[PDB]
């Protein structure tokens, strides 16, 4: 029955909100909002003061050892204050169970390098560096990966026009690859695809 | 006594026993320096305790380790060391406090 | 606001100052390594450029990360991560003048 | 009747308006010229006798469309009108410094750019731009200037209002003249007719010419117009040959010869079926002392500073250097002694 | 992550590469250049996944 | 293949196996190129009754994610799920 | 495939250089590629089928392989049924 | 005339030289370069047309740019081209080497190895197929057999 | 549900030594290894002889663009503009006005092939099929400018190559 609709698993919804409430009791002092997708995914809101201590108490077996780094990523909302949210995607082998960790900075606000708990962090945090805007503290080595090597903006940051302010070309009067302001020989069309009418009423926000 | 663990960087542990015993009392030394009525310390002794117990009534490594389900009995103690050392750091972070700052008014509202 | 590295202008101010004396000392190291034609001189009144561009800044911690960003680049620089094409970008010889009276810039294009 | 309204910001996918046929573009100054052009946005029309590889160097300098490449002959008037039949722009830059058994200075400097004018003229080209050394005299005694001299009478003949660019060295990396100099080092001492102390020279820079060019294309007033392009300082050929090998870092050994040896040397030169390293005519060019016209207007007039040799002397003689000292600084060396 | 839109808010790759070229360093401690060779072939990196 | 037998016993025996038997080489046994043209099934969907959207719409069935704990307003330790089960050695081949 | 003035092949969108314009060099010693075939006139030339119902579908041929299947109303003695997709004409007879 | 009857068969056999060995570069930027590996590979050997992958610049003949050229990658390219002994021949394999294919209009990408360094054949697919990239090199040989540098000499 | 490679221990008893020892005095794997390649060298080779001999495709291949016809000659692109909209590179442009018949036909269809990903889209998402990805694969050119198709060029390559893509399209179209 029902061939079309991904099957539900109600157990793991409960264990994945038991341990929730879990981490939250544990670490009230950082945690601020814990929630578990209905996809069976959890996710525990941090202040950003609260990365080390939380992933080093995840990491650890206060009956959770996730001990691998999935990845770490940000993402961009230009609404908030705070632009940037940072997200730790960690996995326990022990519990075969995966939580995510989520944070938030401005670009003006250093984050702690997660480098001392996980160590896998080191070039995902330069990731974060180079294409967001994001400084990780006592990192390492924090320099540009992924970019080119004078590069000047930082991408990804929903600001950053997706073909850049610059191109390169090979001049021959200097004998050197040169950059240039980017000049499109067509530019790239913008298409509004978004429908005017609601698709998903479950998520219809308040009029306010 | 197993040759090897199995997994590289691990080594068998001649005295398992001695060694998860000395581990657990540690931890619970730690433990009691925290607050009581900090979740951490009530969850983690109450984990501790059980380890301890089970570790003092099995005298046979592989019946232990059924019994744990942590696996093999040396990542066992492992584990062990990483909690005593989580215990230790948790003494500084204090995390059972209350939260340090409330998030911005829509820091976690999506969609946007 | 807390600090990056400097809680006031005063020590962004020795941290930019600190930055100018490495730039300065770097950059003959620089002609002589990447077979730069332009001279010493010509170097370091691009260095003092590429610092007085963002001269306006009152803000310590913006001043703090314009250093990291400038001690990231002298990295890059002392060593040969950026290539001769790199360190001359700084120098739009390639670029034509774009005038910017009215006039000239009413002639030319639509551009405002 | 052809003529496109500029559009763009200025960049290699804008339109600069500029429709070019560049003769000779496969050469020193016309890599210079067309680089420029292509850069701009301006279409460029290649004619080339030589073959297709030779030209690929200049085939990334324009955008998708901006450089066609035509084969064309110089004998033959018709695939000049089929080059020049849409070009509201003609540059003439075709010269050899040495003759050849298929043509002649004569041909190259005087026959050619004629039928070009003349066949410009006949398409409606708008404007024509000419290229004939400074030194360029009827009386000269290279034949080289000669024949530039005539070239330049017959093109002004045929084309009116065609602007005549007189050049000095020009000095670059694939120059000639510095190259030429510095190659004189593998003869051991450097061969000079009175030692330079009586020849002065006025070399330009290769960039500067080619934006020169292009700000008279550009410019409305160049019209019917010689321009003289020089270079900031003069110098005697001793202190500029001294000024080479020491920037080149290389001994140098000047010894006096005798004119009339230097010419039979060159014409040992001449004899080489490839492109000769030396000719009399170049012995004689390279002594006659580049005359001072301050009737013409010059690079300045086009808004063009001339740039200095020290600046862009390392440039072109660096490769020159040996291991020891190709990372010296552009600075070691001191400007050389200039009679100006 | 998705806005509820036709096209995806954000898209962040994890590739298996990446990790393994940031351990190489600490892989290739106390050998030489051809067992960076190796240790570079073991871990089996395609960069269109590392650089993405 | 075509090879003769004197070639085919040299190559088996330098292998160590018989090559004949397993040809990377493909031939005749190989797919015919043409085909009979095909018949695919229809899914569950294609019904003319019984069939309404609402029933079947998977994505409006889609919820945002349920909030165990805000900080805006003995009970058993618990773990993220029950402990992974140690594997079982493979019963064709323990060891390579 | 009328050609211009210039000696250019129009195409059939009608696109052909004209005499000033300076684009015309690109085809100096090349050719400008224009399709002979044009489809205004062969779809001119197909006959009008005359079927004696007021309503008629055109699929364009083939089922599957032509275009989506459309009903064509041919009341309007005056003017042919067109098919919005195939181009052919359809009319009832008389 | 018997000196351009030399001169064209002398050229010919410099031609076919050339054609017959030819020497891509161990040049492989991104996914078009497995398809070049195929092409090495037994089914569409390159070897028997005289194509060997060499890797040192200065000992190969032509490059083969098969992948995405970045920003951050061109100067590499362009030092690498110049690096290499002429005659040289560049073969631009893929949409992304050509045009900038799928990456297009992405900030790191260069739009086209054209810009960079010149172009002899252009291999159109993303990824092109091994025997579309073995019809471009022997497009190359054809090109190279056309050439005419010593006809011109003898006419220049 | 795991099988342990390695983890096996050698048998110490004389024989097994004294084989041991001869395979590393002896030398007796490489030259298990050179039968190997002399057994390949005896194996036919598996070349073909390209371009007289072409490797093996199906008719689903995707190769370059092709303007597609109905029977009667006319074009059967209807300028719909949603095969524009799939493309995932942009590589396609599209212009449309009413003809003068008055029929919806496109007036520009550019398809550049430096820009394209040969995804197959616009393929499956043309609802009239008039764009369809042929069987030619060997259309590389000298030049940059030649492969930025214009609508004259792929009708062109969809009048040469109908033929083969008709019978194509007629072996995958009840699979689509
Ligand atoms: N210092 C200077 O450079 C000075 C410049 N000039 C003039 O300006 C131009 C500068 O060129 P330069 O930098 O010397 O480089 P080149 O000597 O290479 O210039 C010659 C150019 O014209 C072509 N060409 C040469 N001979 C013929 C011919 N007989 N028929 C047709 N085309 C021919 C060459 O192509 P190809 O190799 O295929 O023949 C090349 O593109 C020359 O015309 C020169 O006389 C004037 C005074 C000084
Ligand atoms: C080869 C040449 C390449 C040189 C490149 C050098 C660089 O990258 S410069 C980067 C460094 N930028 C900075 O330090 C920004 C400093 N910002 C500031 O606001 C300060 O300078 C202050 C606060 C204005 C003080 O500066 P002053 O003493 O007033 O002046
Ligand atoms: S053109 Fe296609 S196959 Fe080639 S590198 Fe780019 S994405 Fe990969
Ligand atoms: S199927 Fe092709 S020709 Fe027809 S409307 Fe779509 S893109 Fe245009
Ligand atoms: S097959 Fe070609 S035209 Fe169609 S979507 Fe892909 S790139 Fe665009």
């Amino acid at each position: 029955t029902r061939p079309t609709i991904r099957p539900r698993n109600d157990v793991v919804h409960k264990q994945l909100s038991a341990f929730g409430q879990y981490v939250a009791e544990i670490l009230p002092k950082y945690v601020q909002q814990v929630q578990v997708s209905c996809f069976n995914e959890l996710e525990i809101f941090i202040h950003p003061d609260g990365v080390i201590p939380v992933l080093t108490f995840l990491r650890d077996h206060t009956n959770a050892q996730f001990k691998s780094l999935a990845d770490l990523t940000a993402v961009d909302v230009p609404t908030r204050q705070n632009r940037f949210e940072i997200v730790y995607n960690l996995l326990s082998l022990r519990f075969n169970s995966r939580i995510r960790v989520k944070t938030y900075t401005d670009e003006l606000t250093p984050i702690e390098s997660s480098v001392t708990v996980y160590k896998a962090a080191n070039w995902y945090e330069r990731e974060i560096w180079d294409m967001f805007g994001v400084f990780f503290a006592n990192h390492p080595d924090l320099r540009r990966i992924l970019t080119d090597y004078g590069f000047e903006g930082h991408p990804f940051r929903k600001d950053f026009p997706l073909s850049g302010y610059v191109e390169l070309r090979y001049d021959d009067e200097v004998k050197r690859v040169v950059a240039e302001p980017v000049e499109l020989a067509q530019e790239f069309r913008k298409f509004d695809l978004n429908s005017p009418w609601e698709a998903f009423p479950a998520y219809r926000q308040p009029p306010e | 006594l197993k040759k090897t663990t199995g997994l590289v960087g691990l080594a068998v542990c001649e005295t398992p026993h001695e060694r998860l015993k000395i581990l657990y009392t540690k931890i619970l030394d730690v433990l009691g320096q925290i607050p009581k009525n900090a979740a951490y310390r009530k969850y983690t002794e109450q984990i501790t305790n059980e380890k301890l117990g089970m570790v003092k009534a099995e005298p046979d490594v592989k019946k232990l380790e059924e019994q744990l389900q942590g696996g093999q009995i040396e990542e066992v103690i492992l584990q062990a060391e990483n909690e005593l050392s989580l215990a230790r750091k948790m003494l500084r972070w204090k995390p059972w406090e209350p939260l340090v700052e409330e998030p911005p008014a829509n820091q976690w509202k999506w969609p946007i | 606001v807390k600090p990056i590295f400097s809680r006031d202008m005063n020590e962004a101010k020795r941290r930019v100052r600190e930055l100018y004396r490495a730039w300065y000392r770097e950059v003959p190291n620089t002609v002589h390594l990447f077979q730069l034609d332009i001279s010493v001189k010509q170097g370091r009144d691009k260095v003092r450029e590429m610092f007085m561009k963002n001269a306006h800044v009152t803000d310590p911690r913006v001043v703090d990360l314009l250093v990291i960003k400038g001690k990231m680049e002298l990295e890059e620089t002392i060593n040969v991560w950026k290539q001769r094409t790199h360190i001359m970008r700084f120098f739009h010889e390639t670029e034509a003048p774009r005038p910017t009276d009215f006039l000239s810039k009413f002639y030319v294009g639509h551009d405002p | 009747h052809h003529a496109l309204i500029p559009h763009g910001k200025g960049g290699r996918s804008s339109v600069s308006g500029i429709v070019a046929t560049v003769f000779g573009a496969t050469g020193f100054l016309g890599r210079y010229v067309v680089n420029h052009l292509g850069r701009m946005g301006s279409q460029v029309i290649v004619p080339y006798r030589c073959e297709p590889y030779d030209t690929m160097h200049l085939r990334p300098m324009g955008d998708l469309g901006q450089i066609i490449f035509m084969e064309w002959n110089g004998k033959d008037k018709d695939s000049i009108r089929k080059v020049v039949e849409h070009s509201n722009v003609v540059i003439n830059l075709v010269g050899r410094e040495w003759e050849t058994k298929n043509f002649d200075f004569e041909d190259v400097f005087v026959k050619i750019p004629h039928a070009i004018a003349q066949v410009s003229k006949e398409a409606g080209v708008e404007k024509l731009i000419h290229i004939s050394h400074l030194n360029a005299d009827i009386k000269s005694p290279s034949r080289y200037l000669r024949s530039k001299a005539v070239g330049e009478k017959e093109v002004r003949a045929a084309f009116p209002e065609a602007t005549i660019i007189k050049p000095s060295d020009i000095f670059g990396r694939e120059d000639r003249f510095l190259n030429y100099f510095a190659s004189m080092r593998w003869f051991g001492g450097v061969p000079l007719i009175s030692l330079g102390k009586e020849t002065v020279k006025q070399p330009v820079y290769i960039v500067d010419v080619s934006k020169g060019i292009i700000n008279a294309i550009k410019d409305p007033d160049a019209k019917g117009k010689t321009f003289a392009f020089v270079g900031p300082n003069r110098y005697l050929l001793f202190d500029l040959v001294q000024y080479i090998f020491a920037v080149a870092y290389r001994p140098f050994l000047p010894y006096p010869l005798p004119h009339f040896a230097y010419r039979w040397v060159g014409r040992l030169f001449e004899v080489s079926p490839f492109e000769p390293w030396t000719t009399r005519d170049k012995v004689e060019r390279v002594h006659m002392s580049d005359m001072t016209l301050p009737h013409l207007p010059g690079l300045e007039d086009l808004g063009i500073q001339a740039t200095p040799l020290e600046l862009k002397a390392i440039e072109v003689l660096r490769r020159h250097r040996t291991y020891r000292w190709l990372t010296s600084e552009m600075e070691d060396v001191k400007p050389a002694k200039t009679v100006n | 992550v998705s806005d509820g839109s036709s096209r995806p808010y954000r898209c962040k790759i994890k590739a298996p590469g990446f990790a393994h070229l940031a351990g190489l360093d600490k892989m290739s401690k106390g050998h030489m250049l051809a067992d960076v060779v190796a240790i570079i072939g073991t871990q089996d990196i395609v960069f269109g996944e590392v650089d993405r | 293949a075509s090879a003769t037998r004197v070639i085919q016993l040299l190559r088996n025996w330098a292998s160590g196996r018989d090559l004949q038997a397993k040809l990377q080489l493909r031939y005749q046994e190989i797919s015919k190129r043409t085909q009979p043209p095909p018949k695919l099934p229809v899914g569950p969907s294609h019904k003319l009754s019984n069939n309404y959207y609402c029933t079947r719409d998977g994505r409006r069935e889609a919820m945002p994610p349920s909030i165990v704990m805000s900080s805006q307003k003995e009970k058993k330790a618990v773990t993220p799920a029950p402990p992974i089960k140690r594997w079982e050695l493979s019963k064709d081949q323990p060891y390579l | 495939v009328r050609t211009s003035p210039t000696g250019e092949k129009v195409t059939h969108t009608g696109q052909a250089y004209d005499d000033g314009d300076y684009r015309r060099v690109r085809f100096s010693d090349r050719q400008k590629e224009v399709n002979e075939n044009f489809a205004i006139d062969l779809i001119a030339e197909q006959p009008v089928s005359e079927v004696g119902s007021r309503v008629i579908s055109c699929d364009g041929g083939g089922g599957a392989l032509g275009h989506p299947r459309v009903y064509i109303n041919l009341d309007k003695e005056t003017k042919t049924g067109t098919c919005g997709y195939c181009g052919l004409q359809f009319r009832q007879p008389h | 005339s018997r000196g351009e009857y030399v001169v064209a068969k002398l050229d010919d056999l410099v031609n076919w030289a050339r054609r017959s060995s030819l020497w891509p570069m161990t040049f492989g930027l991104a996914c078009c370069a497995v398809e070049m590996m195929h092409m090495a590979a037994p089914r569409y050997d390159m070897d028997r047309f005289g194509v060997v992958f060499r890797a040192s610049p200065r000992q190969s003949d032509v490059m083969i740019v098969a992948g995405t050229l970045t920003n951050k990658m061109a100067p590499a390219l362009r030092k690498v081209y110049d690096q290499m002994p002429e005659p040289r021949y560049v073969v631009s394999m893929g949409s992304c080497a050509n045009g900038g294919g799928y990456y297009h209009y992405s900030y790191s990408v260069v739009r086209g190895c054209d810009r960079i360094v010149p172009v002899d054949i252009y291999v159109p697919g993303c990824p092109p197929t091994a025997e579309a990239l073995l019809y471009g090199i022997l497009q190359l040989q054809r090109k190279i057999k056309r050439e005419k540098r010593l006809r011109i000499w003898y006419r220049r | 549900t795991y099988k342990f490679v390695n983890m096996r221990e050698p048998s110490m008893d004389m024989k097994s030594v004294t084989d041991r020892a001869a395979q590393t005095l002896l030398w007796t794997e490489l030259v298990r290894g050179l039968g190997m390649t002399l057994s390949y060298l005896f194996r036919e080779p598996a070349t073909i002889n390209y371009p007289f001999e072409k490797g093996p495709l199906s008719p689903r291949f995707r190769g370059e663009h092709a303007l597609r016809r109905y029977p009667s000659g006319e074009e059967r692109c209807i300028a719909c503009k949603l095969c524009e909209a799939v493309c995932p590179a942009q590589a396609i442009t599209i212009e449309a006005e009413p003809r003068a018949d008055g029929s919806r036909r496109t007036t520009r269809y550019d398809i550049d092939m430096t820009k394209c990903i040969y995804c197959g889209f616009c393929q499956e998402a043309c609802p009239v099929d008039a764009i369809v990805e042929g069987p030619n694969f060997e259309f590389s050119t000298e030049t940059h400018e030649e492969l930025l198709y214009n609508k004259e060029k792929l009708l062109n390559n969809g009048d040469k190559w109908e033929a083969e893509i008709a019978a194509n399209i007629q072996a995958d179209y009840l699979y689509r």
